[PDB]
RNA sequence: GCCCGUCGCUAGUACCGAUUGAAUGGCUUAGUGAGGCCUCAGGAUCUGGGA
RNA sequence: GGACUUUUACUUUGAAAAAAUUAGAGUGUUCAAAGCAGGCGUAUUGCUCGAAUAUAUUAGCAUGGAAUAAUAGAAUAGGACG
RNA sequence: GGAUAGUGGCCUACCAUGGUUUCAACGGGUAACGGGGAAUAAGGGUUCGAUUCCGGAGAGGGAGCCUGAGAAACGGCUACCACAUCCAAGGAAGGCAGCAGGCGCGCAAAUUACCCAAUCCUAAUUCAGGGAGGUAGUGACAAUAAAUAACGAUACAGGGCCCAUUCGGGUCUUGUAAUUGGAAUGAGUACAAUGUAAAUACCUUAACGAGGAACAAUUGGAGGGCAAGUCUGGUGCCAGCAGCCGCGGUAAUUCCAGCUCCAAUAGCGUAUAUUAAAGUUGUUGCAGUUAAAAAGCUCGUAGUUGAACUUUGGGCCCGGUUGGCCG
């Protein structure tokens, strides 16, 4: 095949996609307290069974 | 040139890295013993796994075999003496079943709350890492000191800390110097 | 705290089977301090290359100072 | 029946056999020829470093359409010519000829990667550093 | 629809190949042969035949 | 003590056998990886449990077995006992 | 016979023609020191062992030898070869695969520190010496324990539940909270004591030391395998991603980011090697009509394998080790 073809557009996309800041946001505890949340938040309250159990939804 | 010194390591981690039916299974766990880690679950099945291997291979020896009598029972009076294997059910045939949650349920961190004393596993947790509650005098500021029976009935706060007279503490006694040094001279 | 504990039938007794190191913590023995130990070794090292006393090499490379 | 024998003192025979026919793994005839320590650009160890000599641009195999950025190197205990992709968008732009390269493999097991044809190795790091630091902002490349 | 080979482009690998090509390592003919040892001598000096 | 003994394979039990590693008992290194400690009192002139066991396979040694599989035997009798 | 401490072609004389081999000699390779061992877990295996203990070998390469009970010794000598240092050019001197440290090499590996206190070794010897060895520094090689928070009040919201003719909140707590509330603790810092050869750290412990500006967890992934979005913005077969299948040519569930979510977490990715998955090396245990594979055919040596039959049946005693019913 073809071995020598531009070089130029080396990281296009990258160098044009707009910076936005990462927000500021609340801390999230660490270790067993972490473990914490992950249990309250899938077993303990529970949130929705639309049918089935979602983990990572937005718009439904 | 001088004696090795020697190691092992002390747990095991599951084959199938994502299996949801596991992963509920070992979170439920967590969350119900105030662990902090998958390895901590890892660690007891490790445990177990070999405490059953060992079991496993004398039921395959003669009844009253001299090494199963003697391994055996010692195994299994180990066992009850921790408080996994319940007295009547004492013949190796139930080590041999014996479960995860019987060994986590007796961790000095689920033996302090379990008798009032913290109520919540975690309070529990910190109360531990924190200095207060011991077995004799002796304090114990290891969540997996695995209450043997007969220490049961001494789990008690440490005559140092609150909780045991000894002192307030000094966030505590700070407050009592922000108090007389405001409202007096 | 536990520890171990000793007890001589006579001060001459202990000052003779004691560590000496022992007897400097308490105070019935004083601490005499050396050169460094590689100070010591080269000095060793440095004696070697003489032969008998050294003053008689003193006055004949006196005589250097002629020539 | 049929096949191998099967009698008790047919020891050396079903030895035998298997060390003929071990020959036919792959893996196996790759260790006993050493052909690592023969072939292959790397001495058989896991890294290797090199020079830069040249970017290229390959241009990707079928059904992909682009330029896979590259790198040709010269391994230092080899003078062994090698072609090498740089990873991540932009990353060439750190490189520059006669620059010093670390190489890893692909894994793959030898064998090229993907639509990248002819291309075994991929970069790690340039000048002591590594793209990753670069590409991220961890970490500047040094002075020359 | 599928599809075979010559011919043409780029890149890669190995092969053959004048150079009686080159290189490293291990043995080795023949020739030359250090050194200590053993041995025939020697005898500065120095004793009572010996050192 | 004398005089003579067909060859083997297999299997059993045992001896001879480094420690560390390994399996594993005992013991609360605060837990634990470890370590091989330690434990009781008259804690003012001492009492005391330990520091196991297993494995250690081919070959050589030693003992039991006599199925399975080989060897040898008397036919030009140069056979067997006395 | 000579030589040796001593057996022996060890060497020399004479004499003979033997010795090994498909049951693989002889030769080649080894990125080969052997072993105890290591990794991998149904079993059978497979891979590894420079390296804490045992044995062997070596001291830049070769050979020679002095001393001595013991060395073919190298922190001994002698020669040659390679290397290499000082010089007043006449000469002399060196051997880190000891400890540390430098160069080189490379993907690849630490202080030119303290001590004989321990463990032990040596000497004429309780004493001296010991970079043996111990101490600390460097050190995310591996291994162990396990912090990054815990508890109440209130403010609406819930689901429980008694009632429901119909307001509802009221007390058992499920908890999402943009004001709240006192508690707790070692990370660190630090009198002191302990530690130690002296130190340092650990174990102890006065004084300090947590409210979001920390004392602020990471590393990877979120199409499938494979646990987690069809969110928003960007790019437009470019840039890039993608172990493998595959995404990207304008509403990208794979790219570049934001948000959110997942997994393991003081750790997690990548590369190379090996092991399990692999009954894809198959003794256990593969496959060979058509998927890879029965020699065109028959003889045949080595090798493997090889029908049946020879004291079997019956009788009597002896003493054990478990288990039942009594104890
Ligand atoms: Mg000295
Ligand atoms: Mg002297
Ligand atoms: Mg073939
Ligand atoms: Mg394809
Ligand atoms: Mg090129
Ligand atoms: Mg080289
Ligand atoms: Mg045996
Ligand atoms: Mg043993
Ligand atoms: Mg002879
Ligand atoms: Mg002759
Ligand atoms: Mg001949
Ligand atoms: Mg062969
Ligand atoms: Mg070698
Ligand atoms: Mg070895
Ligand atoms: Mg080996
Ligand atoms: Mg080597
Ligand atoms: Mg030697
Ligand atoms: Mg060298
Ligand atoms: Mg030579
Ligand atoms: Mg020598
Ligand atoms: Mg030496
Ligand atoms: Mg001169
Ligand atoms: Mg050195
Ligand atoms: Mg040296
Ligand atoms: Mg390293
Ligand atoms: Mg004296
Ligand atoms: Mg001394
Ligand atoms: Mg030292
Ligand atoms: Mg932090
Ligand atoms: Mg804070
Ligand atoms: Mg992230
Ligand atoms: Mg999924
Ligand atoms: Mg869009
Ligand atoms: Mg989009
Ligand atoms: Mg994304
Ligand atoms: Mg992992
Ligand atoms: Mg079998
Ligand atoms: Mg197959
Ligand atoms: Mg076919
Ligand atoms: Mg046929
Ligand atoms: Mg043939
Ligand atoms: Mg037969």
């Amino acid at each position: 095949a073809k071995v020598h073809g531009s070089l130029a557009r080396a990281g296009k996309v990258k160098s044009q996609t707009p910076k936005v800041e990462k927000t500021e946001k609340p801390k999230k505890p660490k270790g067993r307290a972490y473990k914490r949340l992950l249990y309250t938040r899938r077993f303990v309250n529970v949130t929705l069974v639309n049918g089935k159990r979602r983990m990572n939804p937005g718009p439904s | 040139p001088r004696a090795p010194r020697t190691y092992s390591k002390t747990y095991s981690t599951p084959k199938r890295p994502y299996e949801s039916s596991r992963l509920d299974a070992e979170l439920k766990l967590a969350g119900e013993f105030g662990l902090k880690n998958k390895k901590e679950i890892y660690r007891i099945s490790f445990q177990l796994s070999k405490i059953r291997r060992a079991a496993r291979d004398l039921l395959t020896r003669d009844e009253k075999d001299p090494k199963r009598l003697f391994e055996g029972n010692a195994l299994i009076r180990r066992l009850v003496r921790v408080g996994v294997l319940s007295e009547d059910k004492k013949k190796l045939d139930y080590v041999l079943a014996l479960k995860v949650e019987d060994f986590l349920e007796r961790r000095l961190q689920t033996q302090v709350y379990k008798l009032g004393l913290a109520k919540s596993v975690h309070h529990a947790r910190v109360l531990i890492t924190q200095r207060h509650i011991a077995v004799g005098k002796q304090i114990v500021n290891i969540p997996s000191f695995m209450v043997r029976l007969d220490s049961e009935k001494h789990i008690d706060f440490a005559p140092t800390s609150p909780f045991g007279g000894a002192r307030p503490g000094r966030v505590a006694r700070r407050n009592a110097a922000r108090k007389a040094e405001a409202s007096g001279e | 705290s536990v520890g171990f504990g000793l007890v001589y039938n006579s001060v001459a007794e202990a000052k003779k089977f004691e560590p000496t190191y022992r007897l400097v913590r308490y105070g019935l023995a004083e601490k005499v301090e050396k050169a460094s130990r590689q100070q010591r070794k080269q000095k060793k090292n440095r004696d070697k290359k003489i032969f008998g006393t050294g003053k008689r090499l003193a006055k004949k490379v006196a005589r250097r100072n002629a020539d | 029946g049929k096949g191998k024998p099967r009698g008790l003192n047919s020891a050396r025979k079903l030895r035998v056999h298997r060390r003929n026919n071990r020959w036919a793994e792959n893996n196996y005839k790759k260790r006993l020829l050493g052909t690592a320590f023969k072939s292959s650009p790397f001495g058989g160890s896991s890294h290797a470093k090199g020079i830069v000599l040249e970017k290229l641009g390959i241009e990707s195999k079928q059904p992909n359409s682009a330029i896979r950025k590259c790198v040709r190197v010269q391994l230092i205990k080899n003078g062994k010519k090698v072609t090498a992709f740089v990873p991540n968008d932009g990353c060439l732009n750190f490189v520059d000829e006669n620059d010093e390269v670390l190489l890893a493999g692909f894994g793959r097991k030898g064998k090229a990667k993907g639509d990248i044809p002819g291309v075994r190795f991929k970069v790690v790091k340039v000048s002591g550093v590594s793209l990753l630091a670069l590409w991220k902002e961890k970490k500047e490349k040094p002075r020359s």
